[PDB]
């Protein structure tokens, strides 16, 4: 069922037969990662590596002790040696804690994985700190988003995503600590 | 592109082995093809003055003018390289006098002075041996007057004098495409037009190797074919647009679907103006 | 008549026939050139008089390659096939290897694309051009040059990297048993017995690059 | 003929300052676009430690992308990618698999057609004009998803430093069309994870591989742009070297012509005066 | 009628005439004595007439070289076999005074003109450095009280040179095929002596130093060498079209070289890359080993027939041999040897070792 | 300004003008070194763009208007 | 160069000078448009080596 | 320059010292001797210089030497005519020079 066991090493060996021999092996995305999933370790007690990423940033890469992730069933939390997870996130607040101090990033959604070696990779598109959103434009936009309700299920699905993201943004901005 | 009227002198200037004689031999052979078709009054009688050439080079031209038939209308004035230096200085004047017979009696002449740049070397030799003091490169002071005395005898006469005509084609050989020489800048200043032949255009396949950007005709649209006055106005209007775009597009930066049109059309026209050796159209 | 000045001078450098005694006279005219312009008047006069040239370049002399002999331009056609026979057996490979070194330095004047066979001819050429450069006022006998370029056009020096070749050839001249110099001088060329003893003697040599 | 050489010195000197400007321009663009390249380098890592690296897998249908430059003074970057295109595209060939080739950048549109013309379908270009954004790479991923292969190949140049850009093939498999079929060993390695999606795992991998294609395509065309700028900085470095050595040769030959001009005009003047006295 | 010389660039691009004046133009060390010796070796044996070698202003060592190699090959016979000789030597070499080097070409011409006019047969006249005639009259003319002409020459350069050159012809009663080496004074083809003697020749083979510095021998500039025989009514349209196509490719590469030196070959079109590759192959293919050069090059020389030249250059033009590298064309005879050398270079890409043991050079062999 | 010199130099300058011309000629030397790259405006450098902008200021300073000496 | 472009009369605008080009002779509305036209034709020539 | 040489040669040959001579602009010495060669009606050699340029320069520079008594060391400012080192006046001067000290801005 897995009769083509590829990899960098197999492609190196087969690629020395069909390409001309003077060409060095093309690099692979594996060659710039020292961290894997099945490579056990990287745990060290209470704090775990939280690779909070973004297409246009890297928001965090140091080790944290508890992460609140806004999955599509609801908000869940990750402690150190958590179960492996591939969690799709709804638009909500990813809370990074190192102790008493909490930094609250409101994200746009996008997946968040927990691997067997305890590394967690939050992977969202637009991941803003909740400081830089205004509380005025959200209901100002949701009043229009509750109006244009067409039969076009493309536009209606965009309206559903609009009212759900805007409602989660509102419910996260009135409920500050 | 550079049309020639009757009574106009036109310089065929070029580098060492371009098509300079071949332009002038084709002008003579073509007059044989036109003389059979025109009435007797408008026939052009050609004179080829061969100054400083080999004697077997001019024997190859008498053989070519015989087996074409142009020797019926051609005089050849041959002052070869073994002739004395006053015989090569004076042979353009002898050929102009043989061709001024047809100008003065109402007919039409075509004189070709092959290498006026070899006549001036024959003139420089006598001037330096008559101890006349040398000037530029060694040439005498009166070497402009040498050629302007001779080329101004090519004229289109008035109808009181017969309406006769004499058309000159002086040939000047440059050294490396250097038209800034002494004898070159004199004859460029005397003659009306200029047919500048380039050795780099010769080897690209473009034969006759006419530099269309440097070749002039001062008579211009006054005395060309009216059937091609309205066609070759567009031809030089497009080939002027071909030249600057090919300087950019040989780097290989980018192309623009109408800049692509002018260097694709100007290649249709460049190949159109090519020609074989001894077949005047 | 400044051609005639030097032509009637250098034509007296001749090799006479046996009826005239068999004496000879070898000339080394020296012509200083301005900024490498070989197309000067007196330079191209004396080039078309002499039987060859030895071109010495400023770009090789500034780099310390001394004598700065332009091998692609230097030539000697009358002295060729009239040289030392052992040196003629060894030096055709040297001329060819410096030719390919010049080819791959004409291709890659900047180092980023290495074929690893082009790296081989680069390393061999850099070894040989370190071999041929020498010091002033100390000429070498021809058998000690034959053995020194025999040890370089073959293997025997690839252990030494690029710097210690000037000490490597001195170690080769020093540690080779000096009978083979007498056999190479007396015989004129490397006989196969001498080639055997020479391949043997170039293995018990303590190279400074180790 | 002495003024042809002076204007040729003029041409070579203006070319040599133009290329020195473009070298500094490429160096300026390389530093303020490296601040966006190693930011986006992080997000490629969770997908490779989740899905792994399966370049030589027996796809039925494959879409290979060679993302290249738009402007052309990059100096053999796009040709190196065009040769690694066929070098990695012949190592797929094991059973007569279908291949679609796609080029990002105008200089890949002209170069893959010489080698693979029937297998060419799309040219994305004008991509680095303003900048590279993730919505743009998302749309390019969408049009690469319109026809839906079993594997994706992205060929680009990994910007290591301003010296080395050793080229990279990154591989993206369709969700269970081949990807989980490449994961099942004595069970599976994907079954360690609790799928916390709304719908089934077959749809969370469907969304997850489109997100992986968008991330890989974004990082590929960002790394390729920064390696293009550094390759142009190294290409206009040799152009000013060449336009300086050509200038030095032309200056020496002009000095020869200047000296010969003064000597020949002087010999003309002396010969004119001596023929009178 | 054509004169086959067995030289690729000569027969292809500027072919020689059997009763023509041929000039070899060169700049002190580019190879016109080696070309004139190879033309002697190729032409002067098949051509069954008499030869005259007029050595004007050259090395005395080279006259001794030619004399001894002609005694060896039996062209010159000594003693009672002297009447079976085929060549006569007239020598005015560069140790002679200027009056001797100014008239020795006329002596060699007189010996050639007897065989042309009285014996009535074909002569080969080889003149090494007809420039030395002009230079000798320029040395003399200073002391005759003449005002000097351009660069420093006599006022009578054209007429002295033309009076000497117009005697060297084929008439109706006999033939003189003339090969003259012409020296150019400071690699200056615009100097008055070369520029004057250009108009006296039927085929002018111009040797360049830039071609010689690329290792290409004979160093014939293919875009500066002309003939009156490169005419399709004289050599046939196949030969003429191949020659003009070769010249078109070389001129196009010459127009590209200014870009290639600055922007590299990475900026070129694919059409431009194709013409640069083809033009490099036809630049190397014009080079040829000479039989007279093998005593100092070591490579044996090749006589390339004209049909093989035309066919090989047509194949490299059309793109039949783009599979082969550039250096397979360098210093080979014809296109069979390009494919032989291209197999051999490829073959030697592996075989570089196994001279480790199993010797004949251990101590007791 | 690059080719115009004075071998007497600033020993015969107006003091006060010597206070400001000494840095004026340095700024114009830096501008002349970075000159002819001002056609690259969209291709900005943010350290040489300042001296390029100020050199374009100062070359516009030293212009005069024909028999109005100052 | 102006004549090979087809601009006729092929007057070099930068190289053609007059003593009537003072603003106190031909006015300022003529002088400043002539100097502005010359400045635009000059920095075009400075750009023209990079357009090509 | 010969007058300065004579003052230096007295200190070398009578006083026995290591003298310093400073020929300020050796090119102006060359140019002055070229002018007096042009004024005496001699044909100028290459580029425009006196036909005796090498010997009019070597007559000055060969008196600057070390004798057995003392020495003269000459520090000569060199102007290069058209920024052209192959011009015959600096090419003739540079044959005599034993060191250059280029002062840079
Ligand atoms: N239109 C043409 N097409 C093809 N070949 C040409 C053409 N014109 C000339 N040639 C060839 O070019 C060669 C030179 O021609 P031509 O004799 O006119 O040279 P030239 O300019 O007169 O130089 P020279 O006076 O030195 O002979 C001739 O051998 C001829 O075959
Ligand atoms: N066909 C050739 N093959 C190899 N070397 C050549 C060839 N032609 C010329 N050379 C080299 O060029 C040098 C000069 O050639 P030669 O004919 O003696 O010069 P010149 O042109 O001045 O007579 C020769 O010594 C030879 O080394
Ligand atoms: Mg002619
Ligand atoms: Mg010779």
């Amino acid at each position: 069922e897995a009769a083509a066991p590829a990899g960098p090493k197999e492609f190196t060996e087969v690629w020395n037969k069909k390409a001309p021999s003077t060409l060095i092996v093309p690099e692979f995305p594996s060659n710039y990662t020292a961290v894997k999933a099945v490579g056990e370790g990287q745990v060290h007690g209470d704090a775990f590596p939280v690779n909070f990423y973004t297409p246009h940033s890297i928001l965090s890469q140091a080790q944290k002790d508890t992460v609140v992730l806004p999955g599509v069933d609801g908000y869940f939390g990750v402690k150190a040696s958590h179960v492996p997870t591939i969690a799709q996130l709804k638009p909500g607040v990813v809370e990074l804690h190192s102790g008493a101090e909490s930094e609250k990033f409101f994200v746009s959604g996008g997946f968040a994985f927990v691997h067997p070696n305890g590394v967690t990779d939050i992977c969202v598109l637009e991941a803003a700190t909740l400081d830089q959103v205004d509380p005025a434009a959200v209901k100002s936009a949701l009043a229009a988003a509750s109006a244009a309700q067409p039969t076009d299920e493309f536009e209606q699905a965009a309206n559903r995503a609009a009212i759900e993201l805007y409602s989660a943004l509102e419910s996260a901005v009135e409920a500050k600590a | 592109l550079v049309p020639i009227g009757r009574g106009q002198r036109e310089l065929i200037i070029g580098d060492r082995q371009t098509g300079k004689t071949a332009v002038a031999i084709d002008a003579i052979i073509h007059q044989k093809n036109c003389n059979e078709q025109v009435p007797k009054a408008q026939r052009v009688y050609c004179v080829y003055v061969a100054v400083g050439q080999k004697r077997s080079t001019v024997a190859q031209l008498v053989k070519l003018f015989t087996q074409t038939g142009a020797m019926r209308y051609t005089i050849m004035v041959s002052a070869t390289a073994s002739d004395a230096a006053p015989l090569q200085f004076l042979a353009p004047y002898s050929g102009c006098a043989m061709a001024e017979y047809f100008r003065d009696t109402g007919k039409h002449g075509l004189i070709i002075y092959d290498d006026l740049s070899k006549q001036s070397v024959a003139y420089r030799q006598m001037s330096l041996l008559l101890r006349r003091p040398p000037g530029r490169e060694a040439f005498p002071g009166d070497v402009f007057y040498l050629h302007s005395r001779l080329l101004e005898r090519a004229a289109k006469l008035s109808k009181e004098l017969g309406g006769g005509s004499l058309t000159a084609f002086p040939v000047i050989e440059t050294q490396a495409g250097d038209v800034s020489a002494y004898i070159a800048t004199n004859v460029i200043s005397i003659t009306d037009g200029q047919i500048f032949l380039e050795t780099e255009l010769f080897y690209k396949g473009i034969r006759p190797a006419l530099n269309v950007g440097l070749s002039v005709s001062r008579v211009g649209s006054a005395a060309q074919f009216p059937g091609m006055k309205q066609v070759a106005g567009t031809l030089k209007l497009e080939l002027a647009q071909y030249r600057e775009v090919a300087a950019f597009a040989q780097f290989g930066s980018d192309l623009d679907a109408a800049t692509q049109y002018v260097l694709e059309r100007g290649a249709r026209l460049t190949e159109m103006l090519k020609q074989k050796q001894f077949a005047p159209i | 008549d400044v051609f005639y000045l030097h032509s009637r001078l250098l034509e007296r450098a001749a090799k006479l026939s046996k009826e005239l005694g068999g004496g000879s006279l070898t000339a080394f005219p020296v012509i200083e050139t301005q900024a490498g312009d070989v197309s000067a008047y007196i330079a191209t006069n004396v080039i078309s008089i002499t039987d060859g040239q030895i071109f010495l370049e400023t770009e090789l002399f500034y780099k310390g390659i001394r004598p700065a002999l332009n091998v692609g331009l230097s030539v000697s056609r009358v002295g060729s096939a009239a040289q030392f026979p052992g040196m003629k057996q060894v030096a055709g490979t040297l001329k060819l290897e410096l030719a390919q070194y010049r080819e791959v330095a004409a291709f890659a004047q900047f180092g980023s694309d290495l074929d690893a066979a082009t790296q081989y001819v680069l390393e061999r050429g850099a070894r040989l051009t370190e071999m041929l450069k020498q010091k002033q006022f100390a000429p070498i006998p021809i058998e000690r040059q034959t053995v020194a370029v025999y040890a370089a056009t073959k293997g025997f020096l690839d252990k030494v990297r690029v710097q210690d070749i000037v000490a490597a050839e001195e170690a080769v001249i020093s540690q080779v048993n000096p009978a083979v110099f007498k056999i190479l001088k007396a015989n004129g060329k490397i006989t196969p017995a001498l080639d055997a003893h020479l391949k043997a003697e170039l293995r018990k040599v303590k190279l400074p690059g180790a | 003929s002495n003024q042809a050489v002076k204007q040729r010195i003029r041409a070579i000197k203006n070319i040599g300052k133009i290329t020195k400007a473009m070298k500094m321009v490429a160096a300026s663009k390389m530093k303020n676009a490296q601040i966006a390249v190693e930011q986006s380098r992080g997000l490629v890592d969770p997908f490779v430690r989740l899905f792994g690296d399966f370049p030589a897998v027996n796809s039925n249908k494959s879409v290979v992308v060679a993302v290249t430059s738009d402007k052309g003074l990059c100096g053999g970057l796009n040709s190196n990618i065009t040769k690694y295109t066929r070098a990695t595209l012949a190592t797929t060939e094991s059973e007569g698999k279908d291949v679609v080739v796609v080029s990002i950048g105008d200089k890949g549109r002209s170069q893959l057609t010489r080698i693979e013309s029937q297998r060419y379908q799309l040219a994305i270009a004008d991509t680095y004009k303003v900048r590279v954004t993730f919505g743009q790479a998302s749309l390019i991923v969408e049009e690469l998803i319109k026809h839906n292969p079993q594997s994706y190949q992205i060929l680009f140049n990994k910007f290591r430093s301003a010296i080395s850009f050793k080229p990279t093939v990154a591989t993206i498999l369709s969700p269970d069309l081949l990807e989980k079929q490449l994961e099942d060993v004595t069970g599976n390695s994907l079954d360690a994870y609790d799928i916390e999606a709304s719908h089934e795992r077959s749809d969370v991998l469907r969304d997850l591989t489109e997100f992986h294609l968008g991330v890989t395509l974004y990082n590929a065309m960002l790394e390729n742009n920064c390696s293009e700028h550094a390759s142009r900085m190294s290409a206009m470095e040799n152009s000013t070297k060449s336009a300086g050595e050509m200038l030095g040769k032309l200056t020496l030959d002009y000095n020869r012509k200047r000296q010969a001009t003064i000597t020949t005009e002087l010999i003309e003047i002396i010969a004119g005066a001596s023929a009178l006295m | 009628e054509i004169l086959v010389t067995g030289i690729k660039v000569v027969d292809l691009l500027a072919p020689y005439q059997r009763g023509g004046k041929i000039g070899l133009f060169g700049g002190a060390g580019v190879g016109k004595t080696v070309l004139i010796m190879e033309l002697i070796n190729n032409v002067a044996k098949a051509h069954g007439g008499f030869s005259v070698f007029a050595g004007v202003g050259e090395r005395t060592r080279e006259g001794n070289d030619l004399y001894r190699e002609m005694i060896e090959s039996g062209v010159i016979k000594l003693g009672a076999e002297r009447g079976n000789s085929k060549c006569t030597l007239v020598y005015g070499q560069m140790n002679e005074p200027p009056g001797a080097r100014a008239r020795v070409a006329l002596t060699g011409l007189t010996v050639a003109e007897y065989f042309r006019d009285i014996e009535g047969q074909d002569v080969l006249l080889f003149v090494d450095n007809i420039f030395r005639f002009t230079q000798a009259n320029s040395e003399v003319s200073a002391l005759l009280g003449r005002i000097p002409s351009a660069v420093g020459y006599q006022p009578t350069l054209a007429t002295d040179l033309g009076g000497l050159q117009e005697r060297i012809t084929t008439t109706t009663k006999g033939s003189i095929t003339s090969v003259q080496a012409v020296y150019v004074p400071a690699d200056d083809l615009t100097d008055p002596a070369p520029a004057t003697t250009f108009a006296h020749l039927d085929a002018t083979t111009v040797l360049s130093r830039s071609i010689a510095e690329l290792g290409i021998y004979p160093a014939v500039d293919p875009l500066d060498s002309t003939s009156r025989m490169l005419n399709p009514n004289v050599i046939g349209a196949e030969h003429y079209n191949v020659a003009r196509g070769v010249q078109k490719v070389l001129q196009d590469y010459k127009n590209l070289q200014d870009i290639i030196a600055i922007l590299g070959m990475d900026e070129l079109s694919e059409e431009d890359k194709l013409t640069v590759a083809r033009a490099r192959k036809i630049q190397r293919f014009l080079s040829q080993p000479f039989q007279v050069a093998e005593v100092f090059t070591g490579t044996p020389g090749k006589y390339v027939d004209l049909a093989d030249t035309i066919s090989g250059f047509q194949g490299v033009l059309t793109g039949k041999y783009d599979d082969l590298p550039e250096m397979a064309f360098y210093m080979v005879g014809d296109i069979k040897e390009v494919k032989e050398k291209a197999d051999k270079m490829a073959k030697d890409i592996a075989s570089r070792k196994e001279a480790d043991n199993k010797k004949v050079s251990e101590e007791l062999k």
